[PDB]
RNA sequence: GUUUGUGUGUUUUACCGGCUUAUCUGAAAAGGGGCAACAGAGAACCUGGGAUGAUAUUCCAAAAAGAAAUUGCAUGUGGG
RNA sequence: UCCCAACUGCAGACCGUACUCAUCACCGCAUCAGGUCCCCAAGCAUCGAAUGCUCUGGUAACAUAGAGAAAGGUACACUCAGGGAAGUCGGCAAAAUAGAUGCGUAAGUUCGCAAGAAGCAUUGGCUCUGAGGGCAAAGUGGGGGUCCACAGGAGGGCCAGUG
RNA sequence: UGGAAAUGCGAAACACUUGCCAGGUGACCCAUCCAUCCUCCCACGGUGAGCUUUCUUUUCACCAUAAUCCACAUCUCCGGCCUUGCUGGGGCUUGGGCCUCUCGACUUCUCGCGUUACUCGGAGCGGGGGCUCAAGAUUGAAAAAUGCAGCUCACCCUACGUACUGUCCUUUGUUGUGAGUUCGGCGCAUUAAAGCAAAAACCUGGGGUG
């Protein structure tokens, strides 16, 4: 449901960024994705493993 | 891109204060002189080396340019073996 | 002087004599030889010259010329004197036509 | 600017829009229009009444 | 076929407002772009249009938002919208009968003493 | 480039549609194309448009005036008719 | 062929026009036979020139 | 068609998921009468239609 | 001192100009309701991409993708 | 008066988006020769989205198939001698018709047609020819090349040269 | 706020109102050929690839996007200082100015006609706007794009490098647009509105009340 931009502003506080851009759609698979261009202050992989993602 | 037609006119844009990027072109003739600006690329299309080079000189210290340049390797990857 | 030229850098094989044991004069013969005639059975043309030096061969004509007749002149010859062997000609400058050995 | 319009139902030929001042204090032009009866017996009119009030019920036909 | 030649847009029709035109691109393909609106605007006053104006722009209507007034600017009053003979005319017209109204009313007034 | 000996734009219809319907139709082809004078301009190239609908080419007046051919000896008739009357009316 | 010529004085206006209908009523039947009707009948003004 | 409203979009979402055999995991549990998924949607035949 | 020129004062006031509280004036009918166009009417992007497995005039960011276009709104300076 | 311009800084919703779109994804109950709107459309012959082969593309189609050369069929298969509708309700059928060109064309007719009326004649290849257009400078002479013109070039760059 | 004018401009600021704007501002059929753009084919050259054995010029390939300016020189004046001024395409529209066509004529046309003293035509001027271009510039070539090839650690990698080349031009045959309801059709006459420009308006700024 969400607009992008709660979107935005939600991460950007969250995650302590700023996102250069945001395509987004909802796949019928039911849920939106968001692709999100980290800002050069940040990276996606870094990022990832601050989540501690894989 | 916009471009830009006399030197001193052009000094101002150097200094624009925004005025993010040069770049140097060089071809055969000539060289252009690309400025990143917003709403455009003002850009002042430079002949002469020899003019070229002096006005090239003046570049203070703080000038972002690159000049146009070959491949670099675009660099895209698929991402097995 | 006023002309249009190519020059045919035939170096590899003329080096290796592949024209029956020679350096480039036989196939300087064959080469003014093939170009189309009529006149009735005995008569022949004049308007086409060449030069073969130590390593090269030149052509030079007053006339304006398709480039294609050397590419059959070539192909259809090499494979008519049984010397297609392991060359390939390329374009190596706009004036001049390549013949390589590769690998 | 600023006038009253002058175009509507179409009688002979004025070219268009024209300033007809009307009622009995019309004139007498041809499509002018003043009242049948203030208008001379034998006259020919075009669109005439008859519910008054109805601009031309009668002859409304061409 | 050889070529083509594809959509680029959805509606593929031809239509009216809808044009499209041709270019052979870096890519050096042969391409359809569309090729916008008609001039359809600008025209003469006077009577079912018909003409068109001078100076001051002939576009159509997107055009116009854009369209600048100091281009859309040669003049003389109600005919920003025109181009002198037709003004000329209005001018002329009003001029003189109203001399003439005017006279009509003086003719009368020597009558009255 | 020939041209028929007698029926003029009937050519289109050929033998179809009669030749009374030719006589009734002829008529009236040649009224109301033709030609025919302005007034204040006085030439002629008042044509018709529509329905009898005639502008004068070339001094770009409208004419209402009706049918085949623009306005009837009734009408003229009677436009002397007002103009007697109207201007007996005032004399 | 006819504007050229009025332009070029080869043709006078009158002929000019005269052969612009003439034309537009063809009588001239090829080209060759024109641009020779042409020099004749510049060649019976002369006359009317010499005459005169 | 081209476009299809987003109501449309979640009809065959919802369907989707339903469209394919049922949780195995469930299935092995004591008494487990289970014959299959039943209602599963199918399009070369089954088209949603509408 | 003059007269003149220049600059300044949170001067004072008169006067403008503005802007908002604020107060009075102040619109009429096929239109007193609102829909109805996945082609009419019809408001901003182009080409290129050692570019995806399967999408892109949407993916390619700062420099080499770029170059655009528009909106909104700021800001200073500029015109002032 | 400051926003009657400028430039610049800073941010852009929403909703669609795959793919299919048909001789299998639509729709014929049905993996159907039926149907089902839209864009695009080469080369060659030629009258020419024709017919035809073809490029480009796409097919390599698939549509159970093989194996086979008999009867019967079916086939948008033929052919038939002589003969020429006797046949037949009936010329159904099938067959005869042709392009073009030139030549030529009866009645009748509402004048317009009827008319490809009718009917003739011609039609390859080769090898010359003809006719049929556009595009310049009216137009010219004399004198000079025992150089007459300049900004342009080459070669003279082992001389103790110069830049 | 320029020029007799056609018609001018960084901004000549001026918004409500208009029984306001026959204001293409949306707006309109087909229709016609014709004209040409577009695109497109042919073909010349010329390149590059590829072909091609008794014979040949064979085949293919050979490109440029939106987006924006229009300042180069003529001429000014060829650059002393270049200063009037910035003059300067084509080829359809109209207009404007001068002269004023008449013994009639011109006149433009493929087309149906037309025009002219209701001002032709002719000249010169102003402008309208398909188009095309103009120093074509930007864009733009630059890893542009395309094709090659030479080398390369290595070339069977790699990274797919690295390096190199070449990468072009006249020229024939299709179609937007030419704006109308633009050729005919026409007892037929070819939606509408939101949607826009302009005007009129003219109240402000060029003012000391009292």
């Amino acid at each position: 449901r969400a607009n992008k931009t709660e979107i935005k502003k939600a991460i950007r506080k969250l995650y302590q960024v700023k996102t250069v851009k945001v395509n987004t759609l909802i796949r019928p698979d039911g849920l939106k994705k968001a692709y999100i261009r980290l800002s050069a202050s940040y990276d996606a992989l870094d990022t990832a493993n601050k989540m501690g993602l894989v | 891109p916009r471009e830009i037609k006399n030197l001193k006119e052009f000094l101002a844009i150097c200094s624009r204060k925004d005025a993010r990027c040069v770049k140097v072109k060089h071809n055969p003739k000539v060289t252009k002189f690309k400025v990143r600006c917003s709403r455009h690329l003002y850009t002042l299309v430079m002949a002469d080396k020899k003019k070229a080079d002096k006005i090239e000189r003046s570049i203070h210290p703080s000038v972002k340019k690159i000049t146009v340049t070959s491949r670099s390797h675009a660099n895209k990857n698929t991402p097995s073996k | 002087k006023g002309k249009k030229v190519f020059k045919i850098d035939c170096s590899i094989p003329a080096s290796d004599g592949i024209f029956s044991d020679d350096i480039l004069s036989n196939f300087q013969q064959y080469f003014q030889d093939n170009v189309k005639l009529n006149g009735r059975k005995g008569k022949l043309t004049s308007k086409v010259r060449v030069n073969m030096r130590e390593n090269t061969l030149s052509i030079t004509t007053t006339m304006a010329y398709r480039k294609k007749y050397f590419k059959y002149l070539t192909k259809k010859f090499l494979k008519k004197k049984d010397l297609r062997d392991w060359i390939r000609i390329l374009a190596k400058g706009k004036d001049t036509y390549q013949l390589k050995y590769f690998n | 600017y600023r006038r009253v319009k002058e175009l509507m139902v179409a009688p002979e030929g004025m070219f268009t829009g024209q300033s007809m001042l009307c009622g009995v204090k019309a004139p007498l032009a041809i499509g002018n229009v003043l009242p049948l009866g203030q208008i001379t017996e034998g006259c020919i009119v075009c669109n005439v009444e008859a519910k008054v009030g109805d601009r031309g019920t009668l002859a409304r036909a061409s | 076929s050889c070529p083509r030649v594809q959509y680029r847009r959805r509606m593929h029709y031809a239509t009216r407002g809808n044009r499209m035109r041709l270019v052979r691109t870096p890519g050096n393909r042969l391409v359809m772009q569309k090729r916008g609106k008609r001039s359809q605007g600008p025209h003469t006053p006077w009577v079912l249009g018909h003409k068109r104006l001078a100076g001051t722009k002939a576009l159509r209507h997107t055009k116009a938002r854009l369209a600048p007034r100091h281009q859309k600017t040669t003049s003389r009053p109600y005919g920003g919208v025109l181009s002198h003979e037709q003004v000329r005319d209005r001018i002329v017209r009003a001029f003189l009968i109203e001399e003439q109204r005017i006279v009509k009313r003086a003719l009368k007034a020597h009558a009255k003493v | 480039a020939k041209r028929t000996v007698k029926m003029g734009v009937m050519g289109r219809y050929g033998a179809r549609y009669g030749s009374n319907p030719r006589k009734r139709a002829k008529k009236l082809e040649v009224s109301q194309h033709a030609k025919h004078f302005c007034s204040f301009c006085g030439k002629f190239a008042f044509r018709r448009k529509a329905v009898g609908i005639w502008r004068c080419d070339g001094c770009s007046k409208t004419v209402a005036g009706g049918a085949y051919t623009l306005s009837t000896p009734n009408n003229t008739t009677v436009r002397s008719t007002v103009r007697r009357l109207r201007e007996l009316k005032q004399s | 062929l006819l504007r050229k010529y009025r332009e070029e004085k080869k043709i006078d206006r009158h002929i000019y026009r005269e052969l612009y209908m003439k034309a537009k009523g063809n009588v001239f039947r090829n080209k060759r036979n024109l641009m020779e009707h042409i020099h004749k009948v510049k060649n019976e003004k002369k006359k009317a020139r010499q005459l005169a | 068609g081209r476009f299809k409203p987003l109501a449309i979009k979640k009809k065959y979402a919802k369907k989707l998921k339903q469209n394919r055999p049922v949780p195995y995991w469930i299935r092995l549990r004591t008494g487990n009468r289970i014959k299959w998924n039943e209602k599963r949607r199918h399009w070369r035949r089954t088209k949603l239609h509408y």
